[PDB]
């Protein structure tokens, strides 16, 4: 793929029709077209009006008496809507017909018009020399030979040259031309080489390497500007085509080299001369914002030479100051000698100068339309940093770029409706694991729960995490976008979220369209509305579970509990309008009407009832424990005695709160309650508090109470934090390799020559950085970078500082993005649940193995992408094992990192354990190494294999997370399933095979009669805490709802020695 | 009022960027002749559209020349002084013998209407009487009737005294380009090493 | 849950653009959006009509040129149906692409515009003593340092206060 | 210019391997043919038909015109997750809604969207999505992601796929349609392979398009794309990677890295789609785990194979089509 | 300034002053003289201001 | 205004320390001759730059 192929044709010689057809060419009986006789475009967000003709009249030179044309006057009848386009064909029409250039049709077939010539007579009426030629001798306009088209007029004129004037593409465009063309005698290749020696004599002028009709003709310009601007388009030109040669295609381009040559100039064009012939770009398909060409091409120039090795700018100086020659490839010079030897007497330009070796320069990206880069910097590259000074970042504009303190959740409607339910475990509660319980609940709620806990649950609240969402369903519905839904379906339930008007369907799928020009106001939710709503659908389902339409059966009742709820209320009634007889009664303090006020304990005389109740009733803020315990035990009694289908909230869901709610039940019934402990998907992510689901059932209930449950733990385990919670920090100075960075972000800018070394020093703490620029104008690159703690853990293990700087120096300074909008990012970025989970166990690790002594090496089995590298400590030896983990030698030799790209050996015998190491099968047991699904009973077996194998080793530790089955039981009740839920009976983690679980009770069983020390657990709030603060995320709104269950039913088992 | 609003509003003048953008003061002031040497141009000749001031803007291009830019051949082939690389002159209207009808004149034919169309706007503003109104229509006509008069002893006679003087020996300098938009005299200086230029 | 916890930061300062971004801060090419470069509001029941500005012109004062724009016609070309979007856009969008507050870029990446001068200099047609500072010294509104950016003001002019 | 019916350009064909092991005799001579091949390239007259046939101007007259139908309203119905909603998807740079089933909505009066800008390499990732989503199940009709489930496109300027995907895919809850790869604007992530080693990805399919160095030795290629098809195996069920260079041995060589990973062999297969340029050699090779052992693994004799084998290069400067006037 | 802006602040007075007393004036059915008379003198009294 | 803003913020006047280098006042403060005989020297012509 070598050579150059190339077919060479002139397309302004082409495109000259015969003489018979210019009666014609006007095409006085058929109507003009898009597409064909011309285009057309109004050109939005800048109101402006491309008419391009297209045949032989897109070079057409216009008399001023076509300029007197309506159809010029056109664009004048807007702003701002685009022309109707009967206007337009009939106007274009009008005009086309009007024209009628001077011939004389004849009978031989070799003839063609010069259409230029004739074109640019018409233009003048007639008054210039060669115009009266072409009055008195039209035939000399028809000719076969296309240079001698040219040659009759100059000597029928004596003229040495003509200057034609050119158009804009655009005819719209009546502005002051850019330049123009200029023919000259010519023919012979000499009296070309003198007219271009006597141009240097000249002041703005150039020409490309050969010529149309092979006569020499030279461009002129007005100004250094439009010439910078026709060299850069030409550049471009010669680039793109170039490029297609390399590729080895045919190109049917009339000439092999579309860059052109200054014979006289300002130096800018000559350095963009110079770095037109060096090649530079990267091959590239996307679109350029043509507008700013020039300065790019001018910005890469002064980068090109800017960082360059000493010859390759010796070269570009070269070029810069020869000029006058054409610089070219061997390739081009070959299609050149092929060219000629085909046509002897075609000219083409003389100084010239053949690369012997192209240069060896890094291509540069150089995309310039929109759109920000979000790099992923590697940890590691072929340039050694040693000692690279502090960069300092700017502030940047709001104007730029805001930072808003939650990312807002991006979820399907449905999505928010989903819960969690936990369901009691023990048969029994005995007094003294009674006094255990009430004694950590009592100690639990005098101490208060963590500050971090309630810091991020006050800060990521559910209400502004649902706005984007809700005001959406608004927004697409006032504007008529919405009309078709189910009565009774979700969708329908978030519209009448959406909205404060009742909401009529006319049919059953059909909305009515609201009246013209009426137009209803957002409906006004308070922050615990969209959880209400949530818990209404959460009745729903709990009564049949098999519902499409969660809406009321005629004739029933739900009554709301709790200050404010009136949205609420206004929202099922509106949603249950259609539904005859349904009562949607509020109550609770500081209620307005429809709601009843009242406080708690309910007024004696009063007596609530109803077929479903929903108490959100919040704790008094500063009352003794007993006096909660008593308040809420009443709150619990009057929503169970009020309807058969209660769901309750308790603020404080301790062991001891709710199993002591449950024996309230039990006395005040006889028969025990079916509890349950529900977590809605509208909650606050990281609300402790949970709903509990009651309802009388003729069975009597066996394992009645609670214990070890994930909604209990995850309020339980906020015990009062040690230490003052963290706070995402907006740092700006960019150390090199410094390891003293607080979680947070690197938002700010830095000129463009700065940007590849600032993502150098950057990849030491974050794993990527979105960078962009505002404009071509603006120099300053824009970065925002998220500090990922697992980046630090792999970086500062080895006092190596290296990175791919050459690959980011190819960015500048087109490479790096371009966004002229305001970008929002945000210093608490949603994360998938799972993610958050595989956090929660690192820092659980973490941790753990800091505490532990004489510890050689950890040991990853299956860590993929180093994911458990966050855990080991940077002074201690990390060995990986898995087949999926590709590194260079060199690297992990960088890191201290030890690869061994073998599948694990499972197997008792061989499976070599080291004494005083730290193994990791986080996540890894369920699945075979091609990523198929294992039986459980091959879990187990590994489990044993390893436990076995751990029991000759001393001081050995060992980490087996597992998935346990009684999610899936739980998962088979629950609504929820974003991204977790059960596949004929096996979990789906999120892009994985859906896996067998093993039961604990069998899992403990094993591993005690194997007879190694071991320690089912699992990571507890103060770890989702600390992981989510430090890596900058806020858990997802279904995330809430899903992570207690999820985090609960996948222990770790600590096997140890 | 408001057209002037706007576009007074631009900028009373404007510079060109070596991008050859015209960027424009932002900012009400008068001209004075000594920023004709330096880089800003006034802004009324820019012609450069702009929305909502689009009859300041044409009554703008009525002021266009209507001549073309001749080469100084013979004052070449003389070998007589000329400062510029390429020595130039604006004759002021090109010759136009063929024609039934001369292009000048039509073209102050057009311009007339203009300005005849914008009297009258003015005057139905201003509650003007008929009579006086078509005493100013009679006399924009006349001046129309005037011009195609003596549109052929300037066009076909006066261009060519414009064409040879552009040759005479000492007139060696280049005066226009005929565009107003962007033209700057080219400016030597005679500059001592020691004293000011 | 004791201690408070909260990030100070000066929006009013965040909010001021550096100095490259103010001659396109302006939007000359793209047109202006609800939600984004403005909100409108008809507020029924009371026939009222309320344009707020958002971004950097959320605090503008206009000059008297500026309400001679149409766009403040605008309201009087009702009561009582909410302005068309379309000439509300057309007209803000003018508006907007009529404002060219005085700046001098700079390749400095610590600075920022002091738009609120600027603005304000080009309300009073910088007849006042700041705003003839504003005109013979642009870059007099650039700073990195937050206070000094007034301090500079106030030094050139040798007052007390600006109000 | 191609003028075939709108589903035709979805449509791949399948290649399956036929021989049940592979001897290290074998292996000398197809490592050096391979690599003869690698150093000498491939045919000059080849590279020029397959550079001047591009796909994209192909199948630009047929795409165009979905867009202009679209535009002046003369489309209405078609079905969600059909192929034809599929090319509006790709014709027209706009979200597209449905008014119920089958209807699509409207525009709205005086707003007429702009044309997707496809490169070349679009409309053949395009027919990657189909193809994988109709080797997932082959009797489907509606092809559209399952509700929760991800896709994540590489190679470089993959952004305009993964638009059209997404705007095709919008009526489906929760789809990530993840971009990756080289000279990457956002949506999509930038990398370059080797992946940065502390990177992760994972989703229920994979594409790679990602090219080949230029100019590299045959090893470098070689641990190249090796490692490319080790981590699309890895992160995906159903990976579907390009092979710049099918040579028997670098595809069997592909099949032994992966029957070392994963210890069973995966079930490969060597697709072609219809949307890639017609003289392309590279071949995609389709990837999955399976229950069964796989019997025959290896390929030898392939017709994908064949087809950048006996691409040797060329003895004689390709013609040229002339234009005779006498 | 190029331009007063106290004196064009006259100009925009003087410009509703006009059209007022011309609504009167169509109101009335005033000879049309006698309108471009007050017109006159309202430019006068705008150019004297200015 | 700019670079005289900068001027008097490192003071208006400064005196001579006995190791000879200079210690501007930090205060924009109005000369008077009175201070001529005094330590004081005005900073426009410290020539430090």
């Amino acid at each position: 793929m070598w050579h150059y192929t190339s077919i060479n044709n002139d397309t302004r010689v082409a495109l000259d029709p015969k003489p018979n057809q210019i009666r014609t060419i006007t095409k006085p009986n058929t109507v003009p077209q898009l597409g064909t006789d011309y285009l057309y475009t109004f050109n939005s967000q800048r109101r402006s009006h491309t008419l391009r003709l297209l045949g032989p009249f897109q070079y057409f030179n216009f008399s001023e008496t076509d300029r007197g044309h309506p159809l010029f006057r056109l664009p004048l009848k807007y702003p701002s809507k685009a022309i109707p386009a009967d206007e337009l064909i009939d106007n274009l029409h009008s005009w086309m017909r009007s024209v009628h250039l001077l011939h004389v049709r004849s009978e031989d077939n070799t003839l063609r018009y010069n259409w230029m010539l004739g074109v640019y007579a018409r233009s003048t009426n007639y008054t210039t020399p060669v115009g009266q030629l072409v009055v008195n001798a039209p035939a000399i306009l028809n000719y076969s030979n296309p240079q001698d088209a040219f040659n009759s007029v100059f000597v029928a004129l004596g003229i040495d040259y003509i200057d034609i004037p050119i158009t804009n593409s655009n005819i719209f465009d009546d502005s002051s031309t850019p330049y123009n063309v200029r023919i000259w005698h010519a023919p012979t290749m000499t009296e070309v080489n003198h007219i271009l020696a006597l141009m240097r004599k000249s002041t703005l002028v150039s020409t490309h390497s050969s010529w149309h009709w092979n006569v020499l003709h030279t461009f002129h310009y007005r100004s250094e500007s439009d010439m910078i601007d026709h060299f850069a388009a030409k550049i471009l030109e010669d680039w793109r085509q170039k490029e297609k040669l390399d590729k080895g295609a045919l190109v049917e381009a009339d000439r092999v080299i579309q860059r052109l040559i200054p014979l006289s100039s300002s130096t800018y064009v000559q350095r963009l001369a110079a770095i037109g012939a060096l090649y530079p770009n990267e091959f590239t398909e996307n679109v350029l914002d043509l507008s700013r060409l020039s300065t790019a091409l001018l910005q890469l120039s002064d980068t090109y030479y800017q960082h360059a090795n000493d010859q390759l700018r010796r070269l570009y100086r070269r070029m810069y100051n020869d000029s006058r020659t054409l610089y070219m490839t061997q390739r081009h010079q070959e299609l050149l000698l092929a060219q000629i030897t085909a046509d002897p007497n075609i000219l083409l330009y003389p100084y010239t100068y053949i690369f012997t070796t192209i240069p060896t320069s890094m291509n540069y990206i150089s995309n310039t339309g929109q759109g920000r880069i979000k790099h992923s910097l590697t940890v590691t590259g072929a340039t050694e940093h040693d000692t690279v000074a502090d960069i300092v970042l700017g502030q940047t504009g709001e104007d730029v770029i805001t930072i808003s303190m939650v990312e807002p959740m991006s979820i399907a409607v449905e999505d928010m409706y989903g819960y969690v339910l936990d369901t009691p475990t023990r048969d029994i509660w005995p007094a003294d694991e009674q006094i255990e319980q009430k004694g950590d609940a009592v100690a639990l709620y005098d101490t208060k729960t963590s500050r971090a806990l309630g810091m991020f649950n006050n800060t990521v609240r559910i209400d502004d995490l649902l706005s984007p969402l809700l005001s959406l369903v608004y927004r697409t519905y006032i504007k008529g976008d919405t009309m078709t839904m189910t009565q009774g379906s979700l969708d329908h339930l978030t519209l009448c979220a959406a909205v404060d008007s009742d909401i009529t369907f006319v049919g059953n799928r059909m909305i009515a369209p609201l009246p013209e020009g009426y137009i209803p106001k957002p409906m006004h939710r308070n922050n615990s509305t969209m959880k209400m709503l949530s818990l209404y659908v959460a009745l729903k389902k709990l009564e049949n579970f098999a519902t499409n339409s969660y809406l009321m059966a005629p004739d029933t009742s739900i009554i709301l509990l709790g200050a404010e709820r009136e949205p609420a209320v206004n929202i099922l009634r509106r949603f249950n309008r259609n539904v005859s007889n349904v009562r949607i009664i509020g109550m609770g303090d500081r209620a307005v009407e429809p709601n009843i006020r009242v406080r708690v304990p309910f007024p004696i005389d009063k007596n609530i009832s109803a077929d479903f109740i929903i108490c959100d009733i919040n704790s008094y803020e500063d009352q003794s424990f007993e006096s909660m315990f008593s308040e809420t035990i009443s709150v619990v009694t009057t929503c169970a005695s009020a309807a058969t289908r209660a769901l309750v909230k308790i603020n404080h869901p301790s062991e001891y709160m709710i199993n002591s709610v449950i024996e309230r039940l039990s006395q005040l019934g006889g028969v025990f309650y079916h509890t349950a402990l529900l977590k809605t998907a509208s909650q606050n992510p990281y609300s402790y508090e949970t709903y509990i689901y009651i309802t009388p059932i003729a069975a009597a209930v066996r394992f009645p109470f609670y214990s070890n449950s994930a909604m209990i733990n995850r309020y339980m385990t906020a015990v009062a934090d040690d230490e003052m919670p963290i706070i995402p920090s907006i740092h700006t100075v960019i150390k090199g390799h410094s390891n003293t960075y607080s979680p947070g972000l690197f938002c700010g800018c830095v000129d463009v020559q700065s940007a590849p070394l600032a993502l150098s020093q950057l990849k030491s703490y974050c794993s990527e950085a979105t960078t962009w620029r505002v404009d071509s104008d603006d120099n300053l690159v824009n970065i925002i970078a998220r500090i990922d703690p697992a980046r630090i853990a792999l970086e500062f293990r080895t006092r190596s500082n290296t990175s791919a700087y050459h690959e980011y120096q190819r960015y500048v300074p087109n490479g790096l993005g371009f966004k002229v909008r305001k970008t929002r990012e945000f210093r608490y970025m949603h994360r998938e649940v799972t993610f958050i989970h595989k956090l929660m166990m690192y820092a659980l690790i973490r941790e753990q193995i800091s505490l532990t002594e004489n510890m050689t090496q950890v040991v990853s089995i299956g860590g993929r992408n180093l994911a458990d590298i966050s855990v080991v400590p940077l002074n201690m030896k990390y060995v990986v094992i898995d087949p999926a983990t590709r590194i260079e030698t060199l690297t992990q030799e960088k890191k201290n990192i030890e690869v061994q790209s073998r599948p694990f050996q499972f197997d008792a015998a061989n499976m070599d354990l080291e004494n005083n190491s730290i193994y990791l099968f986080i996540a890894v047991i369920m699945n075979e190494p091609n990523g198929a699904a294992t039986p459980a009973r091959m879990q187990m077996d590994k489990i044993r294999n390893v436990a076995t194998a751990m029991l000759t080793r001393t001081n050995c530790v060992a980490y087996i997370s597992f998935y346990e089955a009684g999610i899936i039981t739980r998962l088979d009740q629950s609504t929820a399933h974003k991204t977790i839920r059960v596949e004929e009976g096996r979990l789906k983690v999120a892009n994985y095979v859906p896996v067998d679980t093993l039961v604990e009770a069998d899992v403990t069983l094993m591993l005690r009669d194997i007879g190694i020390t071991h320690e089912i657990i699992r990571p507890s709030t103060p770890e989702l805490i600390d992981a989510c603060s430090n890596y900058g995320i806020r858990l997802g709104s279904t995330g809430g709802a899903v992570l207690d269950v999820f985090n609960h039913y996948s222990p770790v088992i600590k096997l140890v020695r | 009022p408001v057209e002037y609003g706007i576009f007074v509003q631009r900028g009373a003048t404007y510079t060109i960027n070596a991008a050859g953008e015209f960027e424009f003061s932002g900012r009400n002031e008068k001209w004075d002749q000594a920023l004709y040497l330096s880089e800003h141009f006034p802004a009324l000749f820019s012609d450069v559209p702009l929305a909502g001031a689009n009859t300041i803007i044409a009554i703008m291009r009525l002021f266009t020349p209507q001549g073309f830019l001749r080469t100084d051949d013979l004052a070449i082939a003389a070998n007589f002084p000329r400062a510029s690389r390429n020595p130039q002159t604006y004759i002021p209207y090109t010759n136009q013998r063929g024609t039934v009808t001369n292009e000048f004149a039509s073209r102050f034919r057009t311009i007339v209407a203009t300005l005849a169309n914008v009297v009258n706007e003015r005057a139905v503003q201003d509650d003007m009487q008929k009579a006086t109104r078509s005493c100013t229509k009679q006399w924009l006509r006349h001046l129309e009737t005037q011009f195609d008069n003596i549109a052929v002893a300037h066009t076909d006679h006066l261009s060519v005294v414009y064409a040879t003087m552009s040759n005479f020996m000492l007139n060696f300098t280049n005066n226009f380009s005929g565009n107003h938009a962007t033209f700057k005299p080219d400016q030597y200086v005679i500059t001592s090493p020691e004293g000011s230029y």
